[PDB]
């Protein structure tokens, strides 16, 4: 009988602008990975709060990608004074447990063809291998309509269960109501927690959240719902995995880095140790601010060597060659 | 006002500048008037006392003592140079060059920190120091 | 002269909450309880032993390392008990006793 | 039987994911104006 | 405000009336207040409407 | 959630009574408004007076 | 082709919302499961006995 | 920009020009930390009144201090006029405008 | 083998209460080779009121054990250690990492 448009309200879109620049503006002598995880943070609270409006709406999209690339563009200056162009977009998009800053995309980027493929160097001799677009976050969030019309329906099915299982005298196990894991609004693994008797005395607890704000500085982009009572509402571990298989596969990934150079023999039993430095990373001590900067450089350091190869190349940087002294 | 002390000629920088043997010796040349001068030095001002340990600040008028403009190149509004038992130290700042600073900032923890750092790369022993920041981006956003 | 601007103030202030009394002293349902005998209960209420929480963690488990390491100490398990009952509930004493029993 | 004699082992053990031990859903005068 | 609340005994969720003649006795016929701010939703026929405009 | 709030909102107004039938000249109006300084004017005294009852 | 990251404004023709979304699986789903049937094992003996009110039972002693 | 630089640059110039000779040689840094004194009272919304300071000099000082609030309000407006709508700007001057409104 | 390090005393008075005596323990440190072993007394005033949890327990028998073998000239300082309890090598692996010429391994079976 009726439909229903939406759209992201305007004070929210500037709201969303103002924390993005504050985010920039604040950066100053921050690091890389600390950005990326706050554009992140901010990517995933509008998304997630904002499902089918953002899509409707055709002003966000392009305010979205301003701010990406806003964003790359800090971490471009930050690496060198001078602009390059055709940037590879496998440092900012791959895993961070992989070396990359595991950014989140929600606009079309395309990888070129040439970028995937690798080399491999065995007794045998040498064989070369070949695998394009990143995978954006709307796909992966799911609608609110049908959010809402599922929870009703599994909800449902929970109390005839329910129902029967009393019956039955026993309790529900994991092995029913398991083909309903994730849905319902308040989700069905929230049944499931060691202090749901004790959450039953929380009430009022999604004002208390929104009222928050006048207590604690940070600012929390998830001030409408919490995790021990409303569940865990998105899930991205499939983002994660087709955001590999877009960037090429694990030795896709690898080739552009330095990992060939370490000669391991294989990226199984490898492990990086954050925070550590030649100095122990002598994380608690009384230094001055420039030497705790310094610190907090080092991790930029070991960034850039870790992506040297595919960044210390002429075709990322006009030719301007100057060899290494010795 | 400008209650720092002023030199007035080539005799007077020198002797002050070989008169400290363990203290960082900065100098602000540039005109008293011109608003850029105005600024920094009120920032060097601000932070005599905080680094009144290991550095003395002086302020010299372009036009009073031009004798160093060729050999310092003294061109620029306002200037500031950082020696060290006679020797002069060198900044990286990334501005492109390690002599001078030739603009005004405006964070005096900033000026302090390149105060502190070109101290102990002096007692260090070396000439060329590095800055804790580059300042070859405005860092504006 | 001066004003003494908070004298106004006052006065009207407590024009209204006499007002307002005066209203209320029509509603009944009300509850309000005496401070002086609450604060007596709780003083008499304050323990005068109990148990100091640290070491009757401790103590907790210590007994859980011994019972779990003995399944055939009914010295330890009776000890459990002891514990679990003087603080605590009864309920987790019961079930560790049914297990120690059996 | 007295069974003198004990041993003690202390561990930091007991880590879980937070969820249920068991995948189980346990379960269990008015005013007047006058 | 009573009829939008129910009666003590058996309260109304959030938008419903025990009878839909309980709902259209009155031109306001929804109402919602968020933590401080008010969405009112009233339902007028020509000739309410007239004499509200005329007053 | 505030989102499960609108869709709420919209289905009970669409499932209102011929909310939609505007032959003889009905009209639906949706207000919206802030309560203005509602923070910043609250008057202790009253306040108390009123808590007393609940409290 | 620059490194520009482009508006998705027109380019969602072929495309849902939903769509690639996955929910994912109990983690441990097997091992709870293994650890839940052994505690149904070891506790059919409590199980067992905890109706039984043995002044009331006569069968208990047996 | 500058004028509070300015003004108090002229403030001080005026006050000294007059000043008798024998003990400016003293009297200026004092006079200086009584300035930064009455504008740290001012901002802070407090009383300040030095007994034993010179009514003119006192009146001096009140003129100065007027002048710097008014033009320190107008350029903490206009400041966060500029960011609000809408100007590239920078932690250190986005702080000042934050402890100033 | 650290098992014997903390050991319990429950003694019992039928009426008023029941009481548990910390008594002293043994750190036992046995050479198959030539026969040797250091029994390390662990007096019972160390854990008597120490207030903490095996978080100082663990690494305080790993630092005795450390220091018997610092004490120890090289020559008599063993390359392999092997613990009969499985929760005790690692901080064994973090405590003797100055003697990186040890080899730190837990025993399958049991002494």
């Amino acid at each position: 009988t009726a439909q229903c448009f939406l759209r992201v309200d305007d004070e929210s879109m500037q709201r969303f602008h103002n924390r993005v620049r504050q985010i920039l503006m604040a950066s100053g002598s921050t690091t890389f990975t600390k950005i990326v995880n706050k554009w992140n943070t901010a990517l995933i609270g509008l998304m997630t709060y904002f499902r089918e409006a953002v899509v409707n709406t055709q002003e966000l999209l392009d305010l979205l990608v301003k701010c990406e690339n806003k964003i790359q563009t800090r971490i471009k200056i930050g690496l060198n004074s001078k602009m390059p162009s055709r940037f590879p977009p496998v440092v900012f998009y791959t895993p961070k447990e992989l070396g990359g800053l595991g950014m989140l995309s929600m606009g079309h980027v395309l990888i070129p063809q040439s970028d995937l493929r690798w080399s491999k160097q065995t007794d045998v001799g040498i064989t070369h291998f070949r695998s394009q677009l990143i995978p954006n976050l709307y796909r992966y969030i799911q609608p609110w309509e049908s959010e809402f019309i599922d929870s009703q329906r599994v909800w449902a099915e929970y109390a005839l269960k329910r129902q029967e299982a009393i019956a039955q005298n026993r309790r529900l196990t994991l092995e029913d109501l398991e083909d309903s894991w994730d849905r319902g609004i308040p989700r069905i693994n929230t049944l499931f927690q060691k202090d749901r008797h004790t959450l039953a005395y929380d009430k009022g607890w999604r004002v208390r959240t929104d009222f928050k704000q006048y207590q604690v500085l940070k600012q929390n982009p998830f001030w409408w719902t919490h995790q021990r009572h409303d569940g865990k509402l998105w899930n991205l571990n499939n983002y994660r995995t087709d955001m590999i298989q877009a960037l090429g596969g694990v030795e896709g990934i690898l080739e552009h880095t330095l990992f060939k150079g370490t000669y391991f023999p294989t990226w199984e039993g490898l492990f990086w140790e954050k925070a550590s430095g030649f100095e122990e990373s002598m994380k608690w001590k009384k230094l001055t601010n420039a030497q705790r900067s310094g610190l907090n450089q080092i991790p930029n350091r070991r960034f850039t060597l870790w992506w040297s190869p595919t960044i210390n190349r002429a075709n990322v940087y006009v030719g301007f060659q100057v060899q290494l002294d010795l | 006002s400008y209650m720092l002390p002023h030199l007035h000629n080539g005799w007077q920088v020198d002797q002050a500048i070989l008169s400290e043997e363990d203290r960082v010796v900065v100098i602000r040349f540039g005109h008293d008037w011109d608003p850029t001068c105005m600024k920094m030095d009120e920032v060097l001002y601000s932070i005599a006392e905080k680094v009144k340990n290991f550095a003395v600040i002086y302020l010299v008028d372009i036009t009073e003592v031009p004798d160093f403009n060729k050999m310092y190149e003294l061109y620029d509004p306002c200037t500031v140079m950082f020696f060290f038992r006679n020797k002069h130290i060198m900044i990286d700042l990334g501005t492109g060059n390690n002599n001078k600073i030739n603009w005004a900032m405006e964070d005096k923890q900033e000026m302090v920190d390149i105060i502190e750092t070109v101290y102990r790369g002096a007692r260090k022993g070396r000439g060329l120091v590095v800055s804790p920041k580059d300042y070859s981006t405005k860092y504006r956003y | 002269g001066e004003l003494d601007m908070r004298k106004i103030g006052q006065a009207r202030n407590t024009l209204m909450d006499m007002r307002l009394s005066q209203v209320s002293d029509s509603v009944s349902g009300q509850t309000v309880v005496d401070p002086k005998g609450y604060l007596t209960d709780l003083n008499s209420m304050i323990p005068t032993h109990g148990g100091d929480i640290n070491d009757i963690k401790k103590a907790r488990l210590l007994l859980k390392s011994v019972r779990e390491t003995n399944p055939h100490h009914p010295p330890a398990w009776i000890a459990s008990a002891r514990l679990e009952e003087v603080t605590g509930k009864l309920q987790v004493a019961r079930n560790l006793i049914m297990k120690g029993t059996e | 039987d007295e069974t003198y004699g004990v041993n003690v082992q202390f561990e930091s053990d007991e880590e879980e994911g937070d969820e249920d031990v068991y995948g189980e859903v346990r379960e269990e005068c008015t005013l007047s104006a006058n | 405000a009573s009829e939008m609340a129910g009666p003590p005994q058996m309260p109304n969720d959030f938008l419903s009336f025990q009878d839909i003649a309980t709902e259209a006795a009155h031109p306001i016929r929804l109402f919602c207040r968020y933590i401080d701010r008010i969405h009112i939703f009233f339902r007028f026929t020509a000739d309410e409407a007239r004499d509200l405009i005329q007053r | 959630p505030p989102p499960l709030l609108v869709y709420k909102w919209c289905q009970g107004i669409n499932n209102l009574q011929d909310v939609w039938e505007t032959s003889e000249g009905e009209c639906n109006v949706m207000l919206e408004s802030r309560f203005e300084k509602m923070y910043e004017k609250i008057d202790l005294t009253l306040l108390n007076r009123l808590l007393r009852l609940i409290v | 082709p620059t490194g520009e990251v482009l508006s998705l404004v027109g380019k969602l023709e072929g495309t849902r919302m939903g769509d690639k979304a996955q929910r994912t699986k109990p983690q441990m789903q097997e091992e709870r499961r293994a650890k839940r049937r052994k505690r149904d094992e070891d506790r059919h003996d409590i199980n067992k006995m905890k109706g039984y009110t043995l002044l009331s039972e006569g069968i208990d002693e047996m | 920009s500058h004028f509070d630089l300015e003004l108090r640059a002229a403030v001080m110039h005026d006050i000294l020009d007059m000043m008798p000779e024998g003990i400016k040689q003293n009297k200026a840094r004092t006079i200086l930390q009584h300035l930064s004194e009455a504008w740290r009272c001012w901002k802070a919304n407090i009383p300040w009144k030095v007994p034993g300071l010179p009514t003119p000099i006192e009146n001096m000082i009140l003129r100065y201090v007027k002048a710097k609030a008014d033009w320190w309000t107008n350029t903490a407006h206009y400041n966060r006029e500029r960011i609000r709508r809408g100007a590239t700007v920078d932690k250190t001057v986005c702080k000042k405008n934050l402890g100033r409104l | 083998d650290d098992t014997n390090v903390y050991r319990v005393t429950i003694h019992k008075t039928f009426e008023g209460n029941l009481t548990t005596k910390p008594i002293n323990g043994a750190i036992f440190i046995f050479n198959p080779r030539t026969g040797q072993l250091f029994l390390k007394i662990i007096h019972t005033s160390v854990w008597a009121g120490q207030k903490r949890l095996g978080q100082l327990a663990k690494w305080k028998t790993a630092e005795e054990v450390a220091a018997l073998i610092r004490s120890l000239p090289v020559e008599e300082q063993p390359k392999q250690i092997i613990v009969t309890r499985k929760g005790m090598l690692d901080p064994l692996e973090v405590h003797l990492l100055d003697f990186p010429n040890i080899v730190i391994k837990g025993s399958e079976l049991q002494l």
